[PDB]
DNA sequence: ATGGTCGTGCCGCCAATAA
């Protein structure tokens, strides 16, 4: 009911649209996105970080300051949202923790901007079981307190509450001999109490992540939740133009390898030689390579140990920098055409040879190829005649009449594109 | 009842009459990994009772299920750490005498001989046998740079057992090995069983 | 027991080691039958056959056929020895079956008959267990002995060494 | 100081030839 504030259980089990499940799944993502970055660039006292916060909460819809009873549509956003991160960020080791930080810093400051008065019942309402003391109280054991503790300056008792909690509980204050021990009860300032509300949430979060893993795999068979599950971590010459180049410049064959390397996050062996060579054609080093191949593996839920201890040793040789130190020459297209046949789970080779014309056909129409084109290169494919056809595509892709060249390598292709283009 | 794993390999139960036309049965092994020296008595006690069930009489749909409840508990358990450390031991054979090995920075059993040597008493010498267990050392080496001594662990304060390294490399390769040729069960379901990432072992396709 | 058929010193028996034995018994073989034995200096071949298995799980009852003792019958069957197989990686022919027995097969003979009667001995009802146990190390150790002879045919530092007879 | 056949886990190394 305090719906500014609320420890995680109890499923919701209401039922909702599928374009609000994926709405729900992207402000979550991007709020907690953002708190990062406010954590990050700000320290955690500064009034700037209050009002960023806060201000973007006000602008996703979500539950703030408890003075307006009847926000009940944030508080539904927030419960489902929640939940419905708690899949995808459930999976890999390295997005657990990322997601725990970043909750856990979000619920301290949810309960830093409680106003004073209202935190009692809450503590009631989230299964905690402690309690305050009346001035009285305060009073008899004023000295005994400030006796007690930590190493805060000044015997100044002030106005912040003074909480009596069960010994079992305050484990990590009495171990140090920093809080007051009586009748089995410890008596703690309001300043540590967060410490241990975050701790016991942590617990409670850890193991609900674990056992939602555990019982997710039921939970792929659904069609519909596929893409959710699996992209919300997705998504001279530099690193941030590549795809571009993959629509204008690149011939079908590696633009085929760049789509399956985006759209897959892997590639096998006959792939990562080809396009690996073809990319240190272009002109590309070894760090930017190295960062490459490492960013889009990583998008595979792999940590960076199996990447480094598997592949980069075969980048590397790829550009001469172990063993006799040999530097390579990409692929010619003859042995492109002819060498290393693909199979089920490939999408290396020619395009215009190993794919049949009942997929070249529609191939050709997802890159925007005219008709009487289409018709001209299949007729040239069924002649065999590979090269022409894949200068016609040049042609018909660059909007000139004759290329004036001769076509035998993919690097030339690329040369001569971006003769003219640039 | 006979399951033939590879050439080589396969586990079976022997018909042994006693009288009257009673016969009673007894299981036997031929290769697997549970009759070799090299691999934890954990991942060998979990095989023999995977086979155990296996090779029962029962419906194929309840051996799944009890496969599932069994390594649910064991996955529980190593992360307890109920289990003791006499368990977590790999012993190896050593060939040459421990001084000779070139290799002897990426071999933990000799890592483990070179130590024993040069501190112990008693000096290991060639066909003798050497104990070794993976610990977390927080130095980021690898897995086969981090062998120590079994009386190296009680002695120290720093090391702790890797749960890791015998929950995925020790216990998911001999169950998943023995259960290829039986359907319903796969490497990502046990993998997801045990609580480990899926990601690593087959996955990929989204 | 070992000791007594190889005829060798004692000491050296409990060293280990199944050269030896086999150098020893050679040796006593050919000087019995006047003979001249070699001089003291001073992969290689085919194996077996193994079948492609069909791999799985099997519900139904299965046979399994055995051979008694493979190599050292099919030794006394063909009249497999030095004396009566020609010699000089290539397979030699088998001998005319006319010729008498050799000296190796009648050697490894013995062995297997020591073996068999340790087998019936074995079969004996109302055994201590720890009868049983021993009579089963003592047949295994006197099939180790006579299954060594056939490996001493292939140790390129063996005083009898011979590549095509383990060949064959 | 017996022979051979089979599988499992660690490492390093290679292909290439337009312009
Ligand atoms: N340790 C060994 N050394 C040399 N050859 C061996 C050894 N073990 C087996 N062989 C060879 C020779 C044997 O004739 C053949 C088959 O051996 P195996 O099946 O164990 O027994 P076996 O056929 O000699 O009879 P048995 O069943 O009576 O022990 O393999
Ligand atoms: S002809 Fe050569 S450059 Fe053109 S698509 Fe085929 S392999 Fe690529
Ligand atoms: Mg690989
Ligand atoms: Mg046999």
């Amino acid at each position: 009911y305090p719906h500014c504030l609320q420890f995680y259980l109890q499923p919701p089990s209401e039922n909702i649209s599928l374009i609000e499940f994926e709405n729900l799944a992207i402000d979550r993502v991007k709020l907690l996105k953002s708190v990062e970055n406010l954590g990050v660039s700000y320290v955690k006292g500064t009034e700037q970080y209050q009002s960023k916060l806060e201000s973007e909460l006000r602008k996703l819809k979500f539950s703030y300051r408890e003075n307006l009873e009847d926000e009940y549509e944030p508080r539904r956003r927030d419960h489902i949202s929640h939940f419905i991160l708690r899949l995808a960020y459930c999976q890999s080791e390295e997005l657990r923790r990322w997601f725990i930080q970043q909750e856990m810093d979000l619920l301290r400051f949810r309960f830093s901007i409680l106003p004073k008065d209202k935190i009692q019942d809450f503590l009631k309402d989230s299964q905690l079981q402690f309690e305050a003391i009346s001035d009285e109280e305060k009073t008899l054991r004023e000295q005994e307190i400030v006796a007690s503790s930590p190493s805060l300056s000044g015997l100044k008792l002030g106005f912040e509450s003074i909480y009596k909690i069960p010994f079992a509980d305050a484990l990590d204050l009495f171990r140090g001999r920093k809080v007051y021990l009586e009748d089995g009860f410890a008596y703690v300032p309001l300043k540590d109490i967060v410490a241990i509300i975050l701790n016991e949430f942590r617990a409670k979060l850890s193991k609900a992540l674990a056992l939602t893993a555990r019982s997710l795999p039921a939970v792929q068979s659904d069609e519909r939740l596929q893409p959710l599950l699996n992209h919300l971590s997705h998504s001279k010459i530099s690193l941030d133009q590549i795809d571009l180049l993959s629509t204008k410049s690149f011939p079908p064959c590696m633009r085929q390898l760049h789509k399956a390397l985006r759209e897959n996050h892997h590639l096998r062996h006959g792939g990562r030689m080809q396009y690996g060579l073809f990319l240190k054609g272009i002109g590309l080093t070894l760090e930017q390579a190295l960062q490459f191949w490492k960013q889009e593996f990583i998008k595979g839920k792999m940590d960076p140990d199996k990447f480094d201890k598997g592949y980069s040793y075969n980048i590397r040789h790829s550009f001469g920098k172990e063993g006799k130190r040999t530097d390579y020459t990409p692929f010619s297209c003859l042995k492109i055409i002819l060498s290393n046949p693909p199979s089920q789970g490939d999408y290396h080779g020619c395009p215009f040879r190993h794919s049949d014309p009942e997929l070249l056909k529609q191939k050709l129409q997802s890159y925007k190829i005219s008709p009487g084109g289409i018709s001209q290169i299949l007729d040239l494919v069924k002649g065999t005649h590979y090269q022409v056809a894949c200068q016609k595509y040049f042609e018909m892709i660059h909007n000139v009449d004759d290329c004036g060249f001769s076509l035998n390598h993919p690097n030339q292709f690329f040369c001569e594109s971006q003769r003219i283009l640039n | 009842s006979l399951l033939l794993l590879k050439k080589k390999k396969y586990a079976a139960l022997v018909v042994e009459p006693t009288s009257d036309g009673n016969y009673v049965t007894k299981q036997e092994l031929k290769g697997l990994d549970i009759v070799r020296r090299d691999w934890c008595d954990l991942a060998k006690d979990t095989g023999n009772f995977v086979i155990g069930q296996i090779l029962s009489d029962q419906s194929r749909d309840t051996i799944v299920e009890n496969i599932q409840k069994r390594l649910i508990e064991i996955g529980e358990n190593v992360l307890n750490g109920s289990v003791p450390v006499s368990q977590f031991e790999i012993n190896k054979a050593l060939t040459k005498d421990p001084q000779d090995y070139p290799d002897k920075k990426s071999l933990p059993h000799v890592h483990v001989a070179l130590w024993i040597n040069s501190q112990g008493g008693r000096k290991v010498k060639a066909g003798d046998t050497v104990s070794y267990v993976i610990c977390q050392d927080g130095s980021n080496l690898t897995a086969s740079q981090r062998a120590y001594a079994p009386e190296q662990l009680q002695k120290q304060d720093n090391l702790t057992i890797d749960t890791q390294y015998y929950l995925a490399q020790q216990i998911h390769p001999v169950v998943a090995r023995i259960c290829e040729p039986i359907d319903g069960i796969d490497a990502v379901l046990i993998a997801t069983w045990l609580g480990l990432d899926p990601t690593q072992f087959r996955v990929h396709h989204y | 027991q070992i000791t007594n058929i190889a005829g060798n010193i004692m000491s050296r028996t409990l060293m280990g080691g199944r050269s030896e034995r086999n150098e020893f018994l050679l040796l006593h073989a050919f000087y019995e039958n006047n003979y001249i034995v070699p001089d003291k200096q001073i992969a290689a071949y085919a194996g077996g056959l193994v079948l492609d298995p069909k791999v799985g799980f099997y519900d139904k009852f299965i046979l399994l056929l055995d051979f008694n003792s493979l190599y050292p019958s099919i030794i006394q069957e063909f009249n497999i020895c030095f004396t009566t197989v020609q010699r000089v990686e290539q397979i030699p022919e088998l001998p005319d079956p006319s010729l008498e027995m050799g000296i190796l097969p009648r050697e490894i003979r013995k062995l297997v008959e020591r073996r068999k009667q340790v087998k019936q001995l074995m079969k004996q009802q109302d055994l201590n267990p720890d009868l049983i146990l021993q009579y089963d190390i003592r047949q295994k150790a006197l099939k180790l002995t006579a299954n060594s002879m056939y490996g001493c045919l292939g140790f390129s530092y063996s005083r009898f060494y011979a590549k095509p007879l383990a060949a064959l």
